[PDB]
């Protein structure tokens, strides 16, 4: 019914081989900003990344229910290692089953979720489903502040799919750090610290932890003087 | 499963007779005799106790009859905790039958609401029936003085004079030989004593063998306690 | 409750109780009827009902179902003490959906003869009503304590048609029972 | 009558004298004696499968911190009546705040095994039960409870195929004594008392892997391990 | 709003309800019988909210119709109204409260008297010599208590009725296109003008 | 209220001031708010004192069961079931929970339950209006693999801070030390701690 | 005792359940399960009968894990032990979302047990025509579990079920009285597929196919996986050679 | 449970089988007696022990259901132990949380005779075993002692035996009892027709007894209530059970 | 309101004003709120007197129950578990704050409840409309080593206070002392302050003051 401690935003976008994703480790309470370890993205087998954000307690629920997914899913399965393991897209349609159930009980799952993985035949996907059980796909996502700034930075990488192929890693994952950098300079309930991960079609899932904003510009800060006429 | 030791109770039998009722009445015809006469001005309830020891309080037993409310009365033939049982439904029906129309019920509407719980031991749940007859007294504004008897079937039938319980054949003949139509309840007494004394299968009736009672005219609903039974047994010369 | 308006008091003498109430029976300002008693009786307890005459109505038909119950299981008419244990667990049991009623109970134990009266067994005067705030002011100016019954029938009478005097929304008539072990006495009040 | 809980014409419940035989099919005996302030259980372990893990076969249960329970009869049953017990006894200091007494846990589980005397559809568990503990009001305590849902508290006990012989020595030894309880002030001499009566009764010898032993002490209910019943009973062998 | 009126005379119950039904801005109908026969012998009228009343009545009226066929016999008007009056006091504890207003008049034929029952929505049930719901007893029971006499006859009843009519035509803001007048007596149901 | 728990080299300490208040209003002086759910399990309890009061209770059964079942509970599982309750019930119950436990293998652990029912594994935690005004000076101060003396000075100082500056909190200040010894419950009365 | 057999929950004036006896010659008709329990994990292996050609190898799995940690083996009614699998499942997931560990193995059993116990109790139910082999690694090491018709188990060495199991037991003894010290998990998957195929050597009449699984703290990280492949080659190679 | 169906049945004869086999459980069980005296009851029971190693005073075979009414049985004690259980919870729920008062002794007699009749026709159960003794006063019944038996009937009585012994034992006591018997009178009676039928061992340990007598404002555990009786119950210890054996 | 709880060396007293009101208005001058829960367990109610009585009834009944189902003598501990969870369950819409005391074979307690179920244990405790007055004194003069006339006095003291600077609160003080090992001591009107003054005059009417329209006898 009301969020208490959140996360907030998750981006992500597409490139020629894969998906990338990046979300912060900060725990909010209010303006608090109270718990600083808090990883919002959830591995799902080595070809799917499920990114959360807002309601913690209900992301911890939604990775207990990803982890007995994989365990019921091994169930009476000789190839849940192989062609039978799950895919994000069935990751995703469960999720968001899940939520939009959870909201027609008015009883939501108060988060947004983006599933970014690769499918077994190569296929990026990349998809979002919210609270409401509203879904889209789309190049880039991005969660709460992040769709209002970092989504038109990605979208100058990606702006349609014909620039998918013609993205790399590299350029990817530059702007995916640098549309953080610009979260940490205008979210104040962002942190500095990091999660990103890579799913790759051939290199598979990388997942970097720990990583912080870096290459802050602060210096023409000295030559601000009060708030008009202060001298 | 439990099929096995279920013994089929609510089947008919080849004849179509309900054996459970035929042997609940079996039971019935064991029962200490219980009288109703339906005199002009007035109801006797009187009946036979069957348990008798020199240490039974037979001042405070009231194990034959029951009054249901002020205008109506139960004797009792059979299984008392089953008698005990109906009585309190019967009494509950009378209270919401005046809590509905501020009204007291007629005594049919009594008498048919317990006999259709009866019968609905006889035809589902797989329960045995209750092992129980009444005779019912009562008055009420629509037709008065109303002698009703009951059975473990749940037929209902309105009397002039009935009896129920061991002696019943007995006793019926030696209704239909005295009872008349015009005779009092002082009368009614009479004959239901005499009739007791005539088919009790002790060797003499006596008021600790007795349960006695009188609805007469408002009307008025009268347990007798013993001494007034054995003022009755001696104004009738039976002891 | 209110919309109906009434009073009821009851109070102790040597040996006696007295019951009394209004009997106008109002919807709001409309005055319908001066014939709504509001005092029952269920064999010689008597009971008082102020507050809503529906659930007035319905208490009654309850407490007679109750009390004839239990007069045909018990073998004997319940005491008063007995009948405000119930009247007490009756009306609980709606504690959400409360009935909006004030009770009081009078009467003279049978085996005792000690009188009893309760809204507790606040043996002196007993309250209930739109008018309770009067009628407090007045038992507690008039009572005395032991009165005989003519004289606690003077007292209540006098209690009763003083407060009513000054509640818009009861009188129209009082009945006062004057009870005493042995006998009943019904009075009606003129009220002006 | 002989498969299901009804009476028979002696009015007998067979299924549950039958289900006392079950009692004995684990061929198991089992002694409870009380001390000053403890109470001990010894219990024979049978383990003759060579690939049994024999730290997992045990008939002593620990209930609650305060109460052990010893069971006689199949271990299946057993598991049954101590998780029930389990839920029981937190059950009861969640109700009521404090720990249930062993003598008001002998008292639900017998009334539960009435239930099953009584209800046809559930049958009698084949088991005893020996609820031992210190309680906080009644000192060291052992209740015993059975099919028919009979308990009753207990100076010492045995149960099993030779509990005769162990009993009739037990009130011998009392005899002897003419106490209520083993005069001894720390538990391990209680143990060894109840071992070399065990030796007694039965002729046998025991190794360390030949017994179990619970201990309930007033702190706590504990089970001793292997090697502290072979310092039981090595000291056995040099007092 | 709904009028509602009933006087019980010496040999007999008027009743006098009122013909409009109106659905927000306009009179549907001018004609509407806001009655029910319960009995041979016993008359209800009903006020209230619409849909409410009419479903009250047909149900009270299949109720009594039941009782009547089980029975053989016609209830008393006082053991009509005390079922109605728990029937009402029920619906106030309810999930959907039956918003009506009725009276009962009946002739007992066992005391050979006329009776009138004012129950309201919540089940206050009073007996009374004449009787109204809602504003129609505002304007009429100053005429009813000035002139009212326990021993007229019918024909004084109806005059008086019509004194109270045309009182509410005058005073009484709304138009509610007359009434129809039943009598109950010992005859049974009537309607007059 | 002000709640800490510290683990240190030997265990953990939980710390709770004694204030209970009802408004401005000292309903309770000595509140102990250190509540037992196992021997060495055991909760700072802030927010509604019925609901965690009734939570707690519902916890200390749960675990009961759990050990005669299957042995002794991890602080990790008591977290478990605290936050089962606090989050299927998060719309009705006001709970902050702290958690702290000591066992042999992972030697202490701090868990904090805020409101909504997630579940922090900390070095150490703070809870309660007193809490907000020490953040800084914990952030400052705490350092792992404390001494036992080291870390009672510290939740002594820190919630001789929280006292200060909350209304809400104050009276004594009570500690529970966990650790392989056993149990010991502390106290240090104003007149120790308003000197620091 | 005709008398007292017709139905469950009745005892015999002997104290015996005739229906769980019956139940267990249902077992004693299923085909051979054992386990091994060795230093650090657990070694299950079933016979499973080749009834035609036209079944496909490796495909009709019998063996079932529980959770992510426990492996399930049962001799008898197949159906009956799926269905006790599914009920461990589900008490594992339970455990695990009260309690977030996973379920410990004894824990596991009791809740087994229970259930199975549960269905000797009415005459409305049947027993489980199944005897189950289950273990796997917790907390506290290995644990090995035989569960009878009865509810009734205990912690083994080693366990067999199903007809051939009188010759495993008798291997399984030989086993243990070699090995004092604990099998390896590698040396204990050769062994059971040896035992197997020895407990083949009785009810000869069909081929067979060997499937073995384990759960090994250094070889799965205390995860039950199944053998396969290499591993389950040279465990055959040396079952045949041992014997050929 | 799929015993729905009734247990209890006629016979042909009109017979209620297992009602006859429960009154025959009764016959076989341990005698217990009531007597009514003017001024109080007395109800005993021998306690016979099944071990020499078993704490017969840990047994209770009389009970208190109310601090004016006691019971004692003969027949199946686990079955007694129940229907004390739910006596008791209706004694409560059935009168006091209404009336503010307990039962009098013939309505909760009633509500244990209704406990009774349904095990003799619900669904799935057999009767109960046991036959009651109740002993108990109430203000304007006073002194009252009745026996309830497995159908759920009942009986009032001056005096009772109930199983084993019964036959004897109600032969003896009309010998002995009569309209002007002292409490005192009634104990002594009891101790000698219990004498006549005990196994031998006859003292406080083999004999439980409990009267129905005069209010016991020490056994109250509170003062200051003036209009709050002390129980009427009152079980009799060993030593005073020996001390009355001795003077016999 | 004012109730109040007292621990002492050997037991514990609680203590209560006897004043009811109905808003402004006193409805009962000598109100009985010291309620029994068991012979050596009473409590005291503020708030809603009807709830009070209510859950004191049931809890008692269950209590008693209880006892004789374990054939011990009931422990404080069980009432206001009881209480506590009755309490919550209806999530303070019951409106029962209480004052819980007694003597049990764990010896003496004393604990209060709220109407949400919350509770605490204390040496001493008030409630009601007049606790902050009776609190005053208490903090003023409990101590430690208090004997029973010590504590009786305080206890009676801190109702005075708020007999007398409560409107709440008035007329007289009951209370009951529960030492360990012995019979409760209810003190009904151990304190009667608040006495009324005689009238001026007696206004008791002539006969027939009162118009009468009409007599009947009614039957009963």
């Amino acid at each position: 019914q009301q969020p208490i401690v959140t996360g907030t935003s998750v981006i992500s976008m597409k490139y020629d081989n894969g998906v990338i994703i990046a979300a912060d480790n900060l725990g909010s309470y209010g303006s608090l900003l109270r718990f600083n370890g808090v990883e919002r993205l959830i591995p799902v087998g080595d070809n799917t990344v499920v990114g959360i954000s807002g309601d913690i307690s209900d992301m911890q629920h939604i990775e207990r229910l990803l982890k007995d997914l994989v365990t019921e899913n091994a169930y009476d399965n000789p190839l849940a290692d192989a062609e039978e393991a799950l895919e994000p897209s069935y990751i995703f349609e469960y999720l968001a089953t899940v939520m939009y159930q959870r909201r027609s009980k008015m009883n939501p799952l108060w988060n947004a979720i983006i599933v970014a993985g690769v499918q077994s035949n190569g296929d990026q996907f990349l998809r979002y489903v919210n609270l409401l059980g509203v879904t889209y796909s789309s190049p880039t996502l991005a969660t709460g502040f992040g769709a209002h700034m970092a989504n038109p930075l990605l979208r100058k990488v990606v702006d349609r799919e014909s620039d998918i192929p013609k993205t790399t890693v590299q350029v990817a994952e530059e702007a995916i750090v640098n549309a953080m950098r610009v979260l940490y300079y205008r979210d104040a309930r962002s942190s500095r610290n990091f999660s990103l991960a890579i799913i790759d079609k051939n290199t598979g899932l990388t997942f970097k932890k720990n990583l912080q904003v870096e290459n802050m510009k602060w210096d023409f800060a000295k030559d601000i003087k009060g708030y008009g006429t202060q001298k | 499963g439990s099929r096995r030791y279920d013994s089929r109770t609510t089947i008919f039998s080849p004849e179509g007779r309900l054996y459970q009722v035929e042997y609940a009445l079996e039971s019935i015809s064991h029962a200490g005799t219980a009288i109703g006469i339906m005199a002009s001005d007035g109801i006797v309830l009187a009946a036979e106790r069957k348990v008798t020891s020199t240490l039974l309080e037979q001042d405070t037993s009231t194990e034959k009859l029951y009054k249901l409310n002020d205008k109506i009365a139960v004797a009792v033939a059979g299984l008392t905790a089953d008698a005990e049982i109906l009585i309190n439904t019967a009494r509950i029906h009378a209270q919401n039958y005046l809590k509905t129309y501020n009204e007291d019920i007629p005594v049919e509407i009594l008498v048919r609401r317990l006999s259709d719980i009866k019968q609905g031991y006889t035809q589902h749940g797989g329960l045995r029936p209750f092992g129980v007859s009444f005779i019912y007294a009562g008055y009420d504004d629509r037709y008065g003085y109303q002698l009703y008897t009951s059975n473990p079937s749940g037929n209902y039938t309105g009397w002039k004079a009935i009896s129920v319980g061991a002696n019943t054949s007995a006793a019926q003949t030696l209704l239909q030989m005295d009872y008349k139509d015009d005779m009092k309840v002082d009368d009614a007494i009479e004959l239901a004593l005499k009739t007791l004394s005539k088919t009790t299968d002790s060797s003499a009736l006596t008021y600790d063998r007795l349960e006695f009672a009188t609805i007469r005219k408002e009307v008025y609903q009268k347990i007798f306690k013993p001494q007034e039974i054995k003022d009755i047994l001696v104004k009738t010369g039976i002891t | 409750s209110s919309i109906n308006g009434g009073i009821v008091v009851a109070m102790t003498g040597k040996d006696c109780v007295a019951i009394a109430c209004d009997l106008r029976l109002g919807s709001q300002s409309l005055g319908v009827s001066n014939k709504f008693e509001k005092i029952f009786h269920y064999g010689h307890v008597f009971l008082g009902i102020t507050g809503l005459a529906t659930d007035v109505t319905t208490l009654n038909e309850m407490f007679r179902y109750k009390t004839n119950l239990y007069k045909l299981k018990e073998e004997r008419a319940i005491e008063p003490e007995t009948f405000t244990q119930l009247v007490s667990s009756s009306l609980y049991e709606r504690r959400f959906g409360p009935y909006f009623v004030g009770p009081v109970v009078a009467g003279i134990n049978s085996k005792s003869g000690k009188p009893f009266i309760a809204g507790d067994e606040a043996k002196d005067f007993i309250v209930s009503g739109t008018a309770s705030d009067q009628l407090f002011g007045m038992c507690e100016s008039l009572y005395e304590p032991n009165l005989e019954p003519e004289d606690l029938f003077e007292t209540i009478s006098q209690a009763l048609l003083n407060a009513a005097d000054r509640d818009a929304l009861s009188g129209w008539g009082a009945v006062v029972y004057i009870i005493k072990k042995d006998e009943v006495v019904k009075r009606y009040l003129k009220m002006r | 009558d002989r498969h299901i809980t009804i009476f028979s014409p002696e009015g007998r419940l067979y299924q549950v004298e039958y289900a006392f035989k079950a009692t004995n099919q684990t061929n198991i005996n089992s002694l409870a004696v009380r001390g000053k302030d403890c109470t001990v259980v010894i219990s024979q372990k049978k383990v003759p499968d060579k690939l049994l893990d024999p730290t997992t076969v045990s008939y002593i249960f620990c209930i609650s911190r305060t109460i052990g329970m010893v069971v006689n009869g199949p271990i299946p049953d057993a598991r049954n009546a101590a998780l029930r017990a389990k839920a029981e006894a937190a059950e009861f200091r969640y109700k009521y705040g404090y720990d249930m007494p062993c003598d008001v846990l002998a008292k639900r589980m017998a009334n539960l095994s009435q239930i099953y005397t009584q209800r046809a559809y559930m049958r009698p568990l084949g088991v005893i039960l020996t609820f031992v503990s210190v309680d906080e009001e009644l000192g060291p305590s052992i209740y015993k409870t059975d099919p028919a849902g009979y308990y009753v508290g207990y100076k010492a006990t045995a149960t099993g195929p030779k509990q005769q012989e162990i009993t009739t020595n037990l009130e011998n030894h009392f005899k002897k004594s003419k106490i209520d309880h083993i005069n001894e002030e720390s538990w391990e001499k209680v143990v060894e008392f109840a071992i070399t009566h065990m030796i007694d009764a039965l002729g046998t010898e025991f190794s360390k892997n030949d017994l179990e032993v619970g201990v309930a002490t007033k702190d706590k209910f504990f089970t001793l391990s292997a090697e502290n019943i072979e310092e039981r009973l090595v000291a056995i062998a040099e007092q | 709003m709904d009028i509602i009126l009933g006087i019980r005379v010496q040999d007999s119950v008027i009743l006098a309800s009122s013909k409009a039904v109106t659905r927000g801005i306009s009179v549907l109908k001018d004609s509407d019988d806001k009655t029910r026969q319960l009995s041979p012998h016993t008359l209800m009228s009903f006020a209230g909210e619409a849909g409410d009343t009419v479903q009250f009545a047909e149900y009270i009226q299949a109720n009594i119709q039941l009782y009547s066929i089980r029975e053989d016999y016609e209830l008393s008007p006082q053991a009509v109204s005390s079922f109605v009056r728990q029937e009402l006091a029920k619906s106030i504890r309810s999930r959907r409260p039956y918003q009506v207003n009725v009276l009962i008049g009946g002739y007992d034929k066992k005391k050979n008297k006329p009776e009138l029952y004012q129950i309201d929505y919540l089940g206050t049930k009073v007996e009374l010599p004449y009787g109204a719901h809602g504003y129609s007893g505002f304007y009429t029971f100053s005429l009813l208590d000035h002139h009212y006499r326990p021993d007229m006859t019918t024909e004084e009843g109806l005059d008086l009725l019509k004194l109270c009519v045309q009182e509410l035509e005058k005073r009484m803001p709304m138009d509610f296109k007359g009434v129809i007048v039943k009598i109950v007596d010992k005859d049974g149901i009537r309607q007059v003008d | 209220t002000s709640i800490m728990a510290v683990t240190f080299k030997d265990g953990v300490i939980l710390g709770a001031d004694s204030r209970t208040t009802t408004g401005a209003y000292i309903a309770n002086r000595v509140t102990d708010k250190l509540t037992r759910v196992h021997d060495k399990i055991w909760c700072c309890r802030s927010g509604s004192a019925a609901d965690t009061q009734a939570i707690a209770d519902i916890v200390q059964y749960h675990l009961e069961l759990y050990t005669s079942q299957y042995g002794t509970p991890s602080t990790e599982t008591a977290a478990s079931v605290f936050k089962e309750l606090c989050y299927e019930n998060k719309d009705n119950l006001t709970a902050g929970i702290i958690v702290a436990g000591y066992d042999d293998k992972n030697k202490g652990e701090v868990y904090t339950i805020p409101l909504g029912g997630s579940v922090h594994k900390l070095p150490y935690a703070i809870a309660g209006s007193g809490s907000t005004f020490i953040y800084g000076y914990c952030d400052k101060n705490f350092r792992e693999n404390m001494s036992k003396e080291e870390t009672v000075d510290f939740i002594k100082h820190s919630l001789s801070q929280a006292i200060k500056w909350d209304g809400s909190s104050g009276g004594v200040i009570r500690m529970v030390v966990l650790t392989a010894a056993g149990v010991e419950r502390l106290i240090f009365y104003p007149d120790e701690y308003e000197q620091l | 005792g005709t008398g007292y057999d017709l139905s469950n929950s009745v005892f015999s004036p002997d104290g015996r359940n005739f229906q769980v006896e019956y139940a267990v010659k249902a077992v004693e008709n299923g085909t051979t399960s054992i386990g091994i329990k060795c230093n650090d994990g657990v070694v299950f292996a079933v016979e499973k009968l080749i009834t035609s050609k036209l079944l496909v190898p490796q495909k009709n799995v019998k063996i079932q894990v529980v959770d992510r940690h426990i492996g399930c083996v049962y001799s008898g009614l197949i159906p009956d032990g799926r269905h006790l699998v599914n009920r461990g499942r589900e008490e594992a997931a339970s455990f695990k979302k009260l309690y977030k560990t996973p379920i410990p193995i004894p824990a596991f059993a009791d809740r087994l047990g229970q259930y199975v116990q549960a269905h000797t109790l009415y005459n409305s139910v049947r027993p489980f025509g199944v005897s189950t082999i289950f273990g796997g690694v917790d907390k506290n090491g290995a644990h090995l579990y035989m569960l009878e018709p009865s509810g009734s188990y205990w912690g083994y060495k080693g366990a067999a079920t199903g007809k051939g199991r009188q010759s495993a037991k008798a291997e399984l003894e030989k086993l243990v009285d070699h090995h004092p010290e604990g099998l390896s998990a590698r040396e204990a998957v050769k062994q059971a597929a040896k035992i197997i195929y020895l407990a083949h050597e009785d009810n000869k009449e069909k081929d067979f196919e060997l499937e073995i699984s384990w759960c090994s703290l250094s070889e799965t990280n205390g995860l039950h996986k199944f053998v396969k492949g290499d591993l389950l080659q040279e465990a055959i190679d040396f079952a045949q050679k041992e014997i050929n | 449970d799929r015993y729905s169906f009734s247990l209890t049945t006629f016979s042909p004869s009109g017979k209620l089988g297992q009602i006859d086999y429960a009154l025959t459980a009764v016959k076989q069980g341990v005698t217990s007696l009531g007597i009514k005296a003017t001024n109080g009851v007395v109800i005993a029971t021998e306690k016979k022990s099944s071990s020499p190693l078993a704490m017969s005073e840990t047994l209770s075979k009389v009970s208190l259901l109310t601090p004016d009414i006691g019971a004692v049985y003969s027949g199946m004690g686990p079955d007694y132990r129940v229907l004390v259980d739910k006596s008791r919870k209706v004694a409560h729920t059935s009168y006091k949380r209404i009336y503010g008062e307990y039962p009098p002794t013939k309505l909760l007699v009633s509500e244990v005779a209704k406990i009774m009749q349904e095990a003799t026709q619900s669904g799935g159960v057999r009767p109960f075993g046991v036959s009651l003794l109740i002993a108990g006063h109430d203000e304007f019944n006073g002194f009252s002692l009745y026996q309830v038996d497995p159908s759920g009937s009942y009986f009032p009585w001056k005096a009772t035996a109930i199983g084993k012994g019964s036959v004897a034992a109600k032969t003896f006591l009309e010998k002995r009892w009569n309209d002007e018997l002292e409490l005192e009178d009634a104990i002594h009676i009891a101790l000698l027709t219990l004498k006549e039928s005990v196994e031998g061992e006859f003292n406080g340990d083999t004999i439980e007894l409990a009267i129905i007598g005069d209010e016991n404002p020490d056994l109250l555990g509170y003062t200051g209530i003036p209009t709050d009786k002390g129980p009427r119950f009152r079980k009799l210890t060993s030593q005073e059970i020996n001390d009355r054996l001795e003077a016999l | 309101t004012t109730i109040v709880g007292v621990k002492f060396n050997n037991g514990v007293v609680i203590a209560a004003d006897t004043r009811s009101t109905q808003g402004p208005i006193v409805a009962d001058k000598n109100c009985a709120k010291l309620h029994r829960i068991s012979p050596k367990i009473w409590c005291a109610g503020a708030g809603t007197a009807a709830d009070t009585e209510a859950v004191t009834q049931l809890i008692g009944s269950n209590i008693e129950l209880h006892s004789l189902y374990t054939s011990r003598e009931p422990r404080v501990v069980s009432a206001l578990q009881m209480l506590k969870q009755h309490l919550f369950k209806y999530q303070g819409h019951i409106g029962a704050y209480l004052i819980v005391a007694g003597v049990d074979p764990t010896g003496s307690h004393l604990f209060s409840i709220h109407a949400h179920g919350s509770t605490d244990v204390g040496y001493y405790l008030s409630l009601g409309s007049g606790s902050l007055a009776a609190m005053a004194v208490l903090e003023s003069h409990w101590k430690q080593d208090l004997t029973k006339e010590e504590a009786i006095k305080l206890a009676s003291d801190a109702i005075q206070a708020g007999i007398w600077n409560d409107l709440g609160s008035g007329s007289n003080v009951d209370v009951c002392v529960m030492e360990i090992g012995k019979d409760a001591e209810y003190l009904r009107n151990y304190l009667t302050p608040n006495v009324r003054e005689e009238k001026q005059k007696s206004y008791k009417f002539p006969r027939g003051t009162t118009a009468v329209l009409k007599e009947s006898i009614v039957n009963i």
